[PDB]
């Protein structure tokens, strides 16, 4: 994703980031990045064990997940780098443990993260859950981080509101796009010149890199080799994503046998557990009709206790 | 600054008992108005709306507004030391880090006072717009308690079916199902403090008994509860506190999606 | 298909609280004659027998005998949803899938109704033969119930002894032993009466008796029938509707 | 026994008689009149006094009937000048052989003072045994609360019949005392009866004038002559206050059979088919193992199983 | 030979309930004069003084002095078998191997009699010389019981501060601190529910609530409890028993 | 001390000997033998195998000893009162004047195994001035110390009797020859040796042997003190019945004795029996003991500084010294009401 972005925000617009508890997300439908997710678990039954447990925990708290996969990758920086020199096996093994649990899945036309955003900005889902801030660049209004973390790592989920980011940085999405690029995009080389905080300011009085370049020009702040500061700015805008309305995700009921006869058996693993597991997943289904108060009352804000003096 | 003397101390005791079990901690918004408090359950499917008009206190005095962060449970514990008939008296300093409670037995032979630690806390608020509802059922608060409890043993989801005739609570579960049905005993005046319904249109919403059974913890606060309902909108279970306030619980419906 | 209306709702409540802890599931025997229920405890060392005559119901109608398999604990819960003063009505269709329990309230305002799901159950039945015990004690339900409770604190086995004018439950244990002598009354409230032919001294497990006593609210008085080396019969009469008996096999004594 | 007491009770008082299958007597302790039993055993169709008591006892065992055999003591003075002059037997000192077997089988046996059923009834009364076992009904007249007949007499296989003394008295409207005179009147083993009197009449005569003496006076037209020197007062006393055991000094206990010894004694000394004894002995040691905890299963027959009616979804 | 017939068994039922939990076993010092019992807890921190004068038994016959080793708890169970209104009778013979308790219920036809196994035991003793106290407090047995029960929910130890005007109990702990001041019941002069304070000089000591809420179990025995303290000396919590005796608890201060 | 004493009591009647644990001594004051301790400490870290140098090196036992030990005490609720000896009584023999008995100075010259070259502990009577070295640690530690008139053994045993403390902490048994109603040994032990403490209830002794404080002292002197001399042919139990009868070092030398068991020349059994009864013990009153608080740095310096010690632990030592003074300590009822014996259940038969 984007480099040093989280810190930049945290350091200049903390109002757009909140540290909520996994429970507060009850009733929310979220778009996840299966790819990265599947990866997270690895870093070989893990690609599914975590794909199992975690999705159970995400269910147990009322969160309705929709895993997403990538299609035909586009022109990513380090991506086509070895090409300057010239599998889905454990991947689809997951696209199975899912429908066998009654959990949706979608084949993104390219980059899922972009697709996830695509959804989020269509009311089809609440937030997008990845570890890469990219989603924000792609225009996604809400991004949730850590929603796939281990039950152990007691880390709360980190929410990000694009419309609050844009708010503080006083700049449109596009204007925000350029910032991400000069911050360190994984699509094209940034500019050795500008710094995290520095890169912001420039964009603030130069609504584009195209205008930022022609300004500072000495051999003291040179612009990259084959700088596609353009091609990229485009992707972050109009990516390749399956239409939101194209489909309606529906969480089905988990099939205990068919699945447990394709897990503890075909992939060998403690039966007692994956049984109580499928059991729990099936339970969480109960409150899959229970709406949120959000669904009816606008959120007023936050009452904060008065700062306590010192040991008086 | 802040100092409220409330003759009917039982109110605090009773309140903190109703709250402590549905939410573990919260912020008390103190002002010249009175004492107010809002917070939702960790799931955000419901919330408590406590209101104590300063008109009800024997003596009130809040020059500068306050927002006390309070571990409810701790209050519950300290208030359990207050005599059901004592005069509870809250007090707080400007940039207070603790809360002063002073229990006064009327018999003037006993007086307690505890200093409770406060805490830092941020509480997501919600704006409940003033709105009129389709159905409004006033009924024995203890009756509504038994109902929610009993059906909570049949199923964990109840269907409230209000009409001009009467209300019909229904639930269904593993062992079967059951339906309690209260009617408007227009039978002149005989019998119990029966049920009465004011209603524009018949409603029928489903709710999580798990939650209602938390609300009913506020029963000792009013001899009658009132459920306000309107189609596809959250339920309102309200317990009137004396004539100085009230305690409202809000609960999200069951989106019978299709 | 059967439908019964008992204005004394509570009887049913009491009748179940008196069966559940001892047996989990059971079969109800409904006919034109009435309602019965006989089942042993899971260990076959005890057995309960319920009998509710049709003449005892405010209304009773049956046109085809039934047998409903019931998870007593479930029915126990559903009845806990009826106030002690409600008018209970049971109604079950032919190839019944569920049993309907309806609770009408005295203060004409509330009316509850439930459909308890029935189960496939096969309860083994016994033929209890009419016999003449050589010792029959009639006493207060309350007392017998206390005796068994206190005595369960000294030890786990009770030794009931019975002569012509008194009866005696005694039990020994870690902290010692204890005896409780009841002397025959001879008018008064509830008196103890012994109609003894041959003297008796039996041993029984208190654990089991303490279950039998759950049936105490059904009758003010309770009557124990006993003989040599066979079961003890603890009986509670249910108003003018029928009765409830528990039989308990004795604990084998020194004959080795 | 008591001439005709059987049918008489059958008629006039039917609530006293009851026929029941052995099985129903599970767990029930019974006192058996060994002597009467042994003689009855003899008349079969030697070694019958053994063959009998051996098997008849096992069957009892198998159903869970703990029994104690009681042996006659010193015959109380009476005239049984039953001249001899078919199958004429006389059980004499076989006892020892039998007492021996029982000892081996682990079955207890008491030696009574005078009459056996006298004592037997004594045990029943104390509550040291459920009933008394004899074909001789004078056990009732001896006071026995309960008496079951045909528990050894198996020799066909008639059903055990249980007479309840109390009911006999209620039905007839007599009291033990009165009853005894009635019995004597019927046909006692201890003294001639009043010739000509019919069992029925006998009953009336007793309920009318409560006693035998009282009957003689207030009757007697020659038509009803009295036996020669009658010993009815003498008899009546025996039935009432007989010499018996101290039910309290009784120590009833059943031991495990000793297979070895039995085969030695039966299939060794008293030549008997080792196939038969070995197998029988097997049955014995099986029931023998008495359920240290009674399951109502044993005490009551299983009538069947109630099946929850088929359901319609 | 020892025989005590007490018409109001409840006293006994209560007495044991007051002991059972503070001391698992103790030696009953019977005698021609009555029944006494002294003992400390395991820690040698607290002490109980039971005094039941023979004048307080409807029938008390004892010649020689006897001593009985008893498992208070065990004895507490046999006693739970008696009704609050049964007439209990303690009976024990010489070199008694067991204590006999006969429960006569008012239902005349009922007669319970349990034989309790005595034990061999040696219990350390103490001399507590009658001593005047700086401050003493006669207050409702219930009020005191609640204060201790409550403050205990705040801290593990209370600080009693008596003065002419009145006494103040106070704790402190993980969740804030608390104080409970009791004015002297002057105006509300009403015999029983009165809080009177006799004082020489003002005291103030510390005590562990845990040990105090052990003494309170004796509350059902008297409608009023009395605290007697003085600096550096152990606290005495006295519960007078009917008009037949009393039960005293001593607690070692803290510093 | 008094040889055999421990054994006798151990054998004859173990009743007076409890095996309590430190934990259970909370809120209990104690008078420790400052001497008997420091000595103890040194004659411990003596592995008869350690490399020996001509000139004695810089010992750190006494300090490391007083430190970590008086810590565990305070950290257990025990309030110690160390008591250094004073001016020894003019009764040399039995212990003093025994420099001739301290003739291991020559034994340890052989060297040539690792179990006999360790008999260098005799040479470790070097109490020297580790006192002025420990009293410094104590003052910086808070603990109160006292310089008794003479043998601290009795002063401590006095304070106990004077209720000004619970019991005497010394390995030397002669502390019961002074009356100390309670004597507990193995206290100044080693947190690491984890040696359960032992309590000697003087009364429970005399209530098993029969005798009283006067007789007892006869039995002790007769058993072998260190103030005077003792009998020749009689020893431990071999001279207990002789004390239970004739109970008097006078009425003893005149009954049942073929004289083949002669009394030492000018034997001071009389002038000594007096001492072990009226020892030069300080006044219990002017002893206003007062546990204070650590001088912190003054201790880290002196410790890790003048005499190098892991500052990372000396601090961590003084750290766990204060967290042990927090709040307040529970008093023991014992220390308020005098024990008057035990009441015992009648023979259960
Ligand atoms: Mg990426
Ligand atoms: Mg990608
Ligand atoms: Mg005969
Ligand atoms: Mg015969």
């Amino acid at each position: 994703g984007i480099q040093g972005l989280a810190k930049l925000i945290a350091d200049v617009a903390p109002s757009a980031i909140r540290e909520n508890d996994i429970k507060s997300y009850f009733g929310r439908k979220v778009a996840i990045d299966a790819s990265m997710s599947i990866y997270q678990f690895l870093i070989t039954t893990s690609h599914l064990m975590g794909m199992f447990y975690r999705t159970i925990r995400m269910m147990e708290n009322g969160i309705k997940p929709v895993y997403v996969f990538d299609g035909k990758p586009p022109q990513l920086k380090s991506g086509e780098l070895a090409k300057r020199s010239e599998t889905k096996q454990h991947n689809d093994e997951c696209k199975h443990l899912l429908s066998l649990m009654g959990i949706p899945y979608l084949d993104a036309p390219s980059e899922a993260e972009a697709s996830c955003a695509a959804l989020v900005k269509a009311g089809k889902v609440y937030a997008a859950a990845t570890e890469d801030m990219d989603c924000l660049t792609f225009g996604s209004p809400v991004l949730m981080r850590h929603l796939t973390a281990s039950e152990a790592k007691k880390l709360p989920i980190q929410e990000f509101h694009l419309s609050r980011i844009l708010q503080e940085l006083g700049l449109n999405q596009e204007q925000f796009v350029d910032l991400c690029i000069l911050l360190g995009s994984d699509y094209c080389e940034s500019i050795r010149g500008i710094g995290p905080k520095r890169a912001v300011d420039l964009i603030q009085k130069h609504k584009s890199i195209e205008e930022i370049v022609r300004r500072l020009d000495p051999n003291k702040y040179p612009v990259p080799e084959n700088w596609l500061h353009k091609e990229a700015h485009q992707l972050f805008l109009e990516p390749e994503v399956l239409d939101p309305e194209s489909v309606e995700l529906k969480w089905s009921e988990p099939n205990e046998e068919e699945l447990i006869k394709f897990m503890c058996g075909e992939k060998q693993f403690s039966e007692e557990r994956i049984r109580s597991g499928v059991k729990r997943l099936s339970k969480s289904r109960q409150g899959s009709t229970q709406g949120r108060l959000d669904d009816f009352f606008k959120v007023t804000g936050s009452l904060s206790s008065a700062k306590r003096k010192e040991p008086e | 600054m802040f100092e409220a003397r409330l003759v009917q101390g039982s109110i605090l005791k009773k309140v903190l008992e109703a709250l402590k079990d549905l939410i573990n901690e919260a912020c008390w918004d103190i002002s010249s108005s009175g004492v107010n408090l809002q917070s939702m359950d960790s799931s955000h499917v419901s919330l408590v709306q406590l209101t104590l008009r300063s008109e009800g206190f024997d003596t009130y005095r809040c020059d500068r507004n306050l927002a006390m962060g309070v571990n409810l449970t701790s209050m519950s514990k300290i208030l359990k030391c207050a005599g059901n008939e004592d005069i509870i008296t809250l007090r707080a300093e400007d940039n207070a880090d603790t809360l002063a409670l002073v229990f006064e037995a009327p018999n003037q032979e006993k007086v307690s006072d505890y200093e409770m630690k406060l805490m830092d806390l941020d509480v997501e608020q919600l704006g409940i717009p003033e709105q009129e509802y389709s159905c409004v059922v006033k009924m024995p608060s203890g009756e509504f308690a038994r109902i929610c409890r009993d059906l909570s043993h049949i199923g964990d989801a109840v269907v409230i079916s209000c009409a001009k005739d009467g209300v019909k609570f229904s639930a269904s579960g593993e062992l079967g199902n059951g339906n309690i049905k209260l009617s408007q005993t227009s039978n002149v005046d005989k019998e119990e403090e029966a049920v009465t319904i004011e209603m524009n249109e018949p409603v029928q919403l489903t709710f999580a008994l798990r939650y209602l059974n938390f609300f009913t913890k506020a029963t000792p606060l009013s001899s009658t509860v009132t459920l306000s309902m309107s189609a596809d909108v959250p339920l309102v279970v309200e317990y009137k506190i004396a004539d100085m306030g009230h305690l409202k619980y809000y609960l999200a419906p069951k989106i019978e999606d299709e």
